[PDB]
DNA sequence: ACAACCTCCTTAGTACATGCAACCATTATCACCGCCAGAGGTAAAATAGTCAACACGCACGGTGTTAGATATTTATCCCTTGCGGTGATAGATT
DNA sequence: AATCTATCACCGCAAGGGATAAATATCTAACACCGTGCGTGTTGACTATTTTACCTCTGGCGGTGATAATGGTTGCATGTACTAAGGAGGTTGT
């Protein structure tokens, strides 16, 4: 039982385990994002509103002065995404913040409060964003990558055994904030405790022991529990707590309480100390090897004699021993020197330290910013605490004082994004303590202690900088006037913050261009996760902690939805399921146990907690009147992995594709390929590209129809009801009271997209999938787009494929297609793409714009405007003008005897370059859309005039349509709550509105519904009231476009990019590669059918691509398209309905392993029927990856394609009628056409552009450039010995000017021979260097 | 930073530098290509030889002027193709396939017209120069002066530098799936259609009983050149097939037949040339690498060799194997909790099991993928040395291993950390 | 007497190669306003001219008639088809 | 390098299809006429083409203000991996 749209369309699912959970929403890292990045939130401490209540009120340093704040505002925009690339400016709306001034009694005592004055004021601009959770920014989609960095506060990490004099093992403590400056805590080469403050050059880390104030036996206090020792009756002793022993290099022996505890040679690191608190051991007596290296605390002294024994911070011997023994004073105080058990490292550096106060500790830190200037006394206190409690200079937020207090292993749920004076002691305890085993690193790349920073976030954190760094001019004027009578704006400058949060979207450290390749790959790019910028790193400075995999990208971050090359993991993908808490931590869902078994309860788990509970894997399986068929439910946990009995358990994943991303949730047989095709088929189901036929993935996962959704790509019943009107660009529906809004007409509308440009140049468009009078259910599909089939995806189309060698051509991925592609007109794809020109402030002010180019090419002309501009509707290709930019040349030397022919005797018209705008020698395609701006007191040009009247044209009607929509709803309620009584209000249906004021209904209140209802009427269409002017004077609008240009314009092409060789193709399990041939129809394999194959792949390279899921998919492909074949001949004949339904049925019956069922006897005779058209595409197929339709199902489904249930046949060539040695693979593959297109790429060149700088060509197909001869490309010629070559490259082909103009003209010399002068690279180089101060000259020989 | 780092003129301008008369586009096979030669698209020629026609039409009078005559040139006109013969007939374009770590990466070649925009490449020369067809490129140079050609032709053309700078094994070689072709012609099975049998005529594959497996056998007289030039005659029976036998056609008869009588995969191919190059002189020993490149593509399909889900066989007797390993390892991590071994020896004594579990799956693996026919004969039971296509893959070198083999027909075994 | 040697001091010299896509902003800062230049304005006359008047006078284009061409119709003619009779090929031998 | 018998077939030689070109009949176009109105001509009065003169714009640029204002800004070059060089100075040696 399936939906009305479904009637059309149904996937069939194959899948094996208990999901209770589905796709959600995929873009909330944008959405939700830039929600909380702009919301009035009243009591948070994110985005712009925490940004301003972190520094205003700003209450004057000057004490006479207040610049108060309210909250911010978002308004007054102008532009929409349609002009935001038309004209091409970026979609965004002024940033404006309430802000308040107050002064008090400067004169009285009795009322505290004088002067009180609010507002607003501009404080900047934002970006706007789409449903479809995009944003438009300088004539393309220009979109925030979010990051994944390591969470502010503190980190703790080991350096052991990086270099120097000993190879040096190390352990440390790293500060990193969300905002600021820096310090670390470690240990220098020699060995005494070290520290890097803002990590610049050796201070030790006695210094801020100082500077936060702890005198010496503090620092024992804050750090050191105290040894104790005593002598009794015959013999030496010491004294304890059950838990001081955790560090002896133990060359010694022992027993305590009533056994032996220490040998000779077991160090009693602190893992020892589950030997001791069990068994409350309080005193103990040992060798002399633990009476000595024991650094005494205080003094001691001798009442057998009246005299000492020995001082403070000395040692003990065996003189001082006997000494001791006679004494009467029986005590010591001594220190730790164990190692870790205390770290002695403090009391040895107390002894290493030249600083002595707070003020030496601080005077040494300005020293350390500033060597060889004074140490401004108060500046060296500031300078060091404005590190970490400054208003610009330190930030944590809520999330970095938390993973602060977590990382510490606290109970303060209190505190503040500031650090404190006494917080730091903790993070020196950690480094003292951890150093060979008390703790261990503080778990880095676990994803709930490295975090996510979304969209929000990272705008965010600009706002926490810049308004505390760039308000200079506010905050100096702010001391100065007698604000009782100025106010909280007089000095706020307005240009910056327009600029530097407009492109923040368009030209920031991680906001790309968006990858528009086609839907699957935006969708993706919407939730890609970037390891860089400042919270990780670049591609190049950096190692493998921004490439690798860590086990906790489980259910999280799936490890192979990345670019390829150096590229590899600097950017990532969610995976499917997966969110974050309020930390920025990463989840995951989850079943969950009640009573005895992992029931339906589902849950969301952070990271820290698939670390602390257990886990089933999604292998586990339920039992009849029982429990579990699993004996032994294989567990996992922080991403590893166990064996447990039933007994044992507390959670389960919900699916498999929890751990998979959009691109790789698409790849049906993960199951069955290796990581390095994964990653792939995870890629070039992204590179591919709108095509004129497009078709279904006929395998398939599922996610076919999450992804023809999950931005917009299909429109979607948000409502639903019954369909009203259907057109290539606009839809209307209508609804009913049991949706019904109070006061609305009953209307939803889903107007389409047609034409545009796009970040890769690709083609936008969509089409409809319904028609009048189709009722239609709030989760129906009405709308297609560029990569699609009625109601599902389509990123691609279906082809036969015979996986063996050919003729030759098909030999490492690379394609053969059939003629019947060509002919078909398939994987031809469409783009659209934008050219434009320009007419400078001139002194008097325009610049000529048209065609006259006489004598040059002048067909290449023949389709212009009087304007010299191309008309839309026309084709154009490989050299036709788009803009007239001609210019005049000049010779003018005209003496006597030089007017050698023009200036006298013919060609006496115009010598104009061939300098308009032309279409690129390769480019073929319609003009689609003309575009004339101009600074706006200049009304637009003739052009633009007459493409108002192309635009008001589409307005004009639709609006004539959509006001009849509308009371033709609102009207037929009215005529509702008639019809409840006055049934005869057919009488009144046809009558104008103010003739149903003559009227009555009955004796009861729907005579008074009614007077209500038509007393509201003529309030509501006031919405109306507006509607065309506000499309109108967005196209004659006008820009400045800076002094220098009066005017710009614009063309936009079509480019028809069709079918050809040398580009390239795919399919979704990493098969990848260049069409090498197009053949014809029989210059192919063919099937035991007596039919031909469409395409040719080579198996012989697949062993070394280690992947085998691209079999799979080319035999289920081959039952698939089998069923839609088998439906085309049996549509004709019929034979009878029921064997109609026959076939049509057990297409979706046939199944013994499966979760799901398409149960077509739960469906309609017709519904059967209606359906088969989309099946002669094929039957649409999912599965779960890794709960997928393993070989055995392959082979029951494949008795619908009748063909051997092998997948390996009898195949024969069409050229010979031949039949080979073996059976062969074959089937049907789903496969892909992918934007590196050669089509575009036609770049050589004989001469063209020269780079002044050099005399050298430039190089670029942006600059028609020559291509570099690199300097091992001259190793090839200098091996071979081939110096003439190599000499050509060197000067006739480059910077040689002299050698160049004359080689090109050597053809007419006949002579054809080299003829250079000087190498102008070179002659550049003598001079450059006489520009350093070197001399440089020559000899001859 | 015009001299000192990277950026520098000595590196960005003069060492390597940007040039004219040049070009790049996406690499694509081409196999009707004879070895001396490369396809072009017209367009790309007409750019490239644009100083020829810009240049030629004032010299014939084939067009007015060089002004009018952009009517003509950017037209592709017929008088375009008279100035472009007089040079294509006789003319070494350059190729390259930077970035240039060693000689063959740039080589010699001649112009062939085509259609489309890419650039397409001599299979036998594809493996010289790694040509990787993910819409990767080459580059091209046209060389104008009459002593860049002279020397293009003599030192750097693809038939004039066959061979390894390090050692001497050919290079420009019989490529990717050429030689699965010339190792199928070479392999022979039993009732092949042809246990023993014989034939000439390709023809005769439409006579109703032929393969190139079938088991052909002739006293075939042989030849072998001497140091001197003479040639020491010899003759032999032989045991051989269809395919063996019409490779007699293609081989420089002044080397003996019985050098053929094997199986000529990538493991053996080159060494034949290698032989010829040895002795024979370089004329023959092109000609014997050129023609193998068809012969190969004749018959390259017509082994209809494949990877499938049945040529993914499993050793049954895997069973019985986990009886021993899995077994091994259950006492194994008990002896450690009952105090007989510590955590750490305990990790060798069981990945060390699981490498001898590996080890022992692929024994029987090998069983089954090349000779288990057991049935039990007379009438039953032809125990031969398989024809499953992922071990053909490995004994022809065509892209096969012993590690994708384990992977593909038994266990794919054990993996590194970071 | 100097020599280099022990140690960790800091300094700082480098970081492979080919190619394609993109768009060109941010600052504030009294320039004051006083003087007078040749220098802007414009009236009245040089360097010379407008276009309306009443004449002058002609070209061009559209309405009309004529011309002849063309595309139709007709019907003729030849070159071609397909089969058949039997050809001197192909090529092995002389 | 000549001979032919014995192939697979082109000729051996009947039929018939389309063609095109003749004659007819239609179309249009080329023209010659006529009529319109414009750009045929000189003359004359206008007013503002240009010049120079005069009286009096715009913008050249030079000149420098005073209740008093008298310890400043500036943020991140870089955290890595190497290792060659110079710098330090005490001393155990040359």
């Amino acid at each position: 039982v399936y939906s009305y749209t479904e009637k059309k369309r149904i996937r069939k699912d194959f899948g094996k385990r208990p999901q209770v959970l589905d796709v959600p929403y995929l873009l909330s890292i944008q959405l939700d994002s830039f929600q909380k990045f702009i919301e009035q939130d009243p009591e948070g401490q994110y985005g712009l509103e925490a940004a301003f209540r972190s520094v205003f009120p700003i209450q004057s340093y000057s004490g006479n002065s207040e610049l108060q704040y309210v909250s911010y505002r978002l308004g007054e925009p102008v532009f929409d995404v349609q002009e935001c690339q038309i004209r091409g400016v970026t979609y965004s709306a002024p940033l404006r913040v309430k802000l308040r001034l107050v002064i008090y009694e400067r004169e009285a005592p009795e009322g505290t409060v004088k002067d009180i004055k609010e507002q607003e004021v501009y404080m900047g601009e934002i970006p706007l964003m789409t449903d479809n959770g995009t944003f438009v920014i300088n004539g393309t989609e220009r979109v925030i990558v979010s990051q994944l960095h390591r969470s502010p506060g503190v980190f703790f990490d080991s350096d052991k055994g990086k270099t120097h004099s000993s190879g040096k093992v190390l352990y440390n403590a790293r500060i990193i904030p969300y905002r600021g400056s820096w310090l670390d805590f470690e240990f220098d080469p020699k060995d005494n405790l070290f520290v890097r403050i803002d990590r610049r050059r050796k201070l030790p880390a006695t210094i801020i022991l100082r500077a936060l104030n702890y005198t010496t036996e503090q620092i024992l206090d804050l750090f050191f529990e105290k040894v104790i020792f005593e002598i009794r009756d015959n013999k030496l002793q010491m004294e304890l707590v059950p838990e001081r022993l955790r560090g002896e290099t133990a060359s010694f022996d022992i027993e305590a309480n009533g056994k032996v505890y220490v040998e000779k040679g077991r160090r009693i690191t602190a893992r020892h100390i589950r030997q001791l608190e069990k068994d409350d051991v309080k005193l103990i007596e040992v060798p002399v090897e633990y009476i000595a290296g024991k650094v005494v605390a205080k003094d001691y002294i001798d009442e057998s004699t009246g005299e000492l024994i020995c001082a403070a911070n000395m040692e003990l011997s065996l003189d001082l021993l006997a000494k001791l023994s006679q004494s009467g004073h029986k005590r010591i105080e001594t220190l730790f020197t164990n190692d870790l058990d205390h770290g002695p490292y403090i009391s040895e550096t107390l002894r290493v330290d030249p600083t002595n106060d707070r003020l030496s500790a601080l005077v040494e830190i300005y020293r350390m910013m500033r060597p060889g200037e004074p140490p401004t006394r108060e500046a060296a206190e500031s300078l060091f605490e404005n590190l970490f409690f400054s208003e610009d200079r330190y930030d944590l937020s809520a999330v970095g004082r938390m993973k602060f207090n977590r990382s510490l292993l606290r109970e303060e749920i209190e505190g503040s994004g500031i650090l404190s004076k006494d917080d730091i002691i903790d993070v020196m305890k950690k480094l003292i303590d951890i150093r060979n085993g008390k703790g261990e690193v503080d778990d880095i790349d676990h994803l709930g202690n490295r975090r996510i920073r979304s969209v929000g976030e990272m705008a965010e954190n600009q706002f926490r900088v810049g308004l505390v760094r760039v308000e200079r001019a506010v905050k100096e004027r702010l001391s100065l006037g007698d604000l009782d009578t100025l106010m909280p704006q007089d000095m706020i400058n307005a240009k910056p913050i327009s600029a530097a949060v407009k492109e923040f979207f368009g030209s920031s450290q991680l906001s790309q261009f968006m990858d528009q390749n086609n839907p699957l790959s935006e969708i993706t790019h919407k939730r890609r996760i970037s390891a860089l910028g400042p919270g990780g790193l670049t591609r190049e400075r950096a190692g493998f902690e921004v490439r690798d995999v860590h086990p906790t990208h489980y259910g999280r971050v799936c490890p192979i939805e990345t670019p390829e090359g150096p590229n590899i993991g600097l950017i990532n993908s969610l995976s499917v399921y997966a969110q974050t808490n309020e930390y920025g931590f990463l989840e995951t869902p989850y079943r969950k146990v009640t009573d005895g078994v992992v029931t339906d309860e589902i849950h969301y788990l952070s990271a820290i907690e698939e670390g602390n509970y257990v886990i089933a894997q999604a292998n586990s399986n339920l039992d009849e009147e029982g429990h579990f068929v699993e004996d032994l439910v294989t567990c996992r946990s922080k991403g590893e992995s166990s064996l447990f009995s039933r007994d044992q358990v507390d959670y389960m994943d919900v699916s498999t594709q929890q751990v998979v991303s959009v691109g790789a949730s698409l790849i049906p047989f993960l199951e069955h390929d290796d990581a390095n095709r994964a990653l792939m088929g995870a890629n070039m189901q992204r590179q591919a590209v709108p095509t004129l036929r497009a078709d279904k993935p006929l395998v398939g996962t599922g996610m076919e129809r999450a992804v023809a959704v999950d931005s917009g790509v299909t429109a979607v019943a948000k409502r639903g009801g019954v369909v009203q009107y259907v057109d290539a660009s606009r839809i209307v529906i209508k609804v009913n009271e049991d949706e019904m809004y109070p006061g609305e007409a009953g209307i939803d509308i889903y107007n389409l997209t047609k034409y545009t440009r796009s970040n890769q140049n690709t083609c936008i468009n969509q089409m409809p999938c319904v028609s009048l009078g189709e009722p239609v259910e709030r989760g129906d599909v009405l709308a297609d787009g560029p990569s699609t089939d009625l109601g599902e995806l389509a990123l691609g189309q279906n082809m036969r494929v015979a996986f063996m060698p050919w003729n030759g051509y098909n030999f490492e991925d690379s394609i053969l297609v059939s003629e019947r592609v060509v002919q078909e007109d398939r994987f031809t794809t469409i783009h659209i793409q934008e050219l434009a020109c320009v007419s400078r402030d001139t002194k008097l002010g325009p610049e000529e714009i048209t065609a006259d180019i006489p004598n040059v090419g002048e067909a290449a002309l023949s389709k212009l405007d009087e304007s010299g501009i191309v008309y839309i509707g026309a084709e154009v290709t490989g050299g036709d003008i788009l803009v007239g930019k001609v210019t005049p040349k000049g010779e003018t030397q005209l003496t006597p005897e030089e007017k050698l022919l023009r200036a006298i005797f013919g060609e006496k018209a115009s010598d104009v370059k061939d300098s308009s705008l032309r279409v690129p020698n390769g480019v073929s395609g319609t003009v689609i859309d003309v575009q004339v701006f101009t600074r706006d007191g200049v009304e637009k040009d003739k052009r633009a005039l007459e493409i108002e009247e192309m635009q008001l044209k589409q307005a004009k009607k639709d609006l004539s349509e959509e006001l009849q929509i509308l009371e033709a709803g609102l009207f037929s309620r009215i005529r509702a709550v008639l019809v409840a009584g006055g049934v005869e209000a057919e009488k009144l249906d046809k009558l104008p509105r103010d003739r149903w004021l003559e009227l009555g209904l009955t004796d009861e209140e729907k005579q008074n519904q009614l007077e209500q209802l038509a007393e509201q009427y003529d309030e509501l269409k006031h919405e109306f009231e507006k509607k065309l002017e506000a499309k109108r004077r967005k196209i004659t609008q006008g820009d400045d476009l800076a002094p220098g240009v009066l005017k710009i314009v614009k063309v936009y092409l079509a480019v028809k990019r069709r079918i050809q060789p040398g580009d390239k193709m795919a399919g979704r399990h990493g098969n990848k590669g260049v069409i090498s041939k197009i053949n014809p129809i029989e210059d192919m394999p063919y099937d035991e059918n007596g039919t031909p194959v469409d395409i040719v792949l080579n198996p012989l390279g697949v062993p070394s691509r280690m992947n085998i899921g691209q079999i799979l998919e080319t035999h289920l492909g081959m039952a698939a398209k089998g069923i839609g074949d088998k439906i085309n001949a049996m549509l004709k004949q019929q034979q009878e309905v029921a064997k109609l339904r026959e076939f049509i049925q057990r297409a979706y019956d046939l199944g013994a392993d499966v979760r799901q069922k398409v149960d077509l006897s739960t469906f309609s005779d017709e519904e059967v029927m209606r359906l088969a058209e989309n099946l002669r595409k094929g039957m649409p197929i999912a599965t779960p990856v890794f709960d997928g339709a393993k070989e055995a199902e392959i082979k029951e489904l494949l008795k619908l394609g009748d063909l051997p249930t092998s997948g390996q046949i009898r195949l024969y060539d069409g050229r010979t009628g031949e039949q080979f040695e073996r059976p062969v693979t074959v089937g049907y593959m789903y496969m892909l056409k992918l934007n590196h297109l050669v089509d575009d790429k036609m770049h050589a060149r004989s001469t063209g552009s020269y780079s002044l700088v050099t005399q050298q060509p430039l190089g670029g197909k942006a600059q028609f450039g020559g291509q570099r001869f690199g300097e091992m490309e001259v190793w090839a010629l200098e091996a071979y010995g081939a110096a003439y070559t190599l000499q050509e490259m060197l000067t006739v082909k480059s910077d040689d000017v002299n050698g160049r103009t004359k080689m090109y003209k050597n053809i007419v010399d006949g002579n054809h021979q080299m003829e250079p002068g000087m190498p102008e690279s070179f002659n550049v180089l003598l001079k450059e260097i006489r520009s350093l101060g070197i001399n440089i000259e020559l000899e001859d020989e | 930073d015009m001299i000192k780092g990277k950026q520098g003129r000595f590196r960005q301008n003069l060492l390597g530098k940007r040039v004219d008369y040049s070009g790049r586009s996406v690499i694509t096979v081409g196999p009707y290509l004879r070895l001396h030669q490369c396809g072009l698209p017209k367009k790309m020629a007409l750019e490239l030889f644009k100083p020829f026609i810009y240049g030629k039409l004032e010299l014939r009078g084939l067009a007015t002027t060089i002004k009018a005559a952009k009517k003509m040139v950017e037209r592709e006109e017929a008088v375009v193709w008279d100035i472009l013969d007089e040079v294509i007939r006789e003319h070494p374009v350059l190729l390259n396939r930077a970035p240039t770590l060693h000689r063959l990466g740039i080589q010699a070649f001649e112009p062939v017209l085509i259609e489309g925009k890419a650039i397409q490449l001599h299979p036998l020369v594809c493996a010289a120069y790694n040509a990787d067809f993910d819409g990767d490129q080459m580059a091209v140079h046209v060389p104008l002066t009459l002593e860049a050609q002279l020397e293009a032709r003599a030192l750097m053309m693809s038939t004039n530098n066959i061979l390894s700078p390090a050692n001497g094994e050919p290079i420009i070689v019989p490529s990717q799936d050429v030689v699965l072709g010339l190792y199928y012609m070479t392999r022979d099975c039993v009732n092949a259609k042809g246990m023993v049998l014989t034939g000439p005529a390709e023809r005769l594959y439409r006579s109703g009983l032929a393969s190139l497996h079938a088991r052909v056998k002739v006293r075939i007289t042989e030849y072998e050149k001497d140091a001197n030039g003479e040639l020491v005659a010899k003759t032999s029976l032989k045991d051989t097939t269809v395919g063996r036998a019409i490779l007699w056609m293609i081989v420089p008869k002044g080397l003996p037949y019985s050098i053929v009588n094997q199986a000529l995969g990538k493991k053996a191919i080159s060494k034949m040339l290698n032989t010829c190059y040895r002795i024979l002189g370089l004329k023959p020993t092109v000609i014997f690498a050129d023609q193998i490149m068809y012969t190969g593509f004749a018959y390259a399909a017509r082994s209809g060799a494949s990877v499938g889900i049945d040529d993914m066989v499993i050793p049954e007797k895997k069973h019985e194997i986990i009886s021993e390993a899995e077994a091994e390892v259950a006492e194994i991590q008990e002896q450690f909790q009952s105090g007989l071994v510590t955590a750490g020896e305990r990790y060798n004594k069981v990945i060390d099991i699981w490498a001898a579990a590996n080890d022992r799956v692929s024994k029987a693996m090998m069983d089954n993928l090349q000779t288990e026919t057991v049935i039990n004969r007379d009438g039953q039971e032809e125990k031969q040395v398989s024809f499953n296509s992922i071990y053909m893959m490995a004994d022809s070198g065509a892209r096969g291993s012993a590690a994708q083999i384990r992977q593909l027909a038994g266990m794919r075994g054990l993996m590194a950390k970071p």
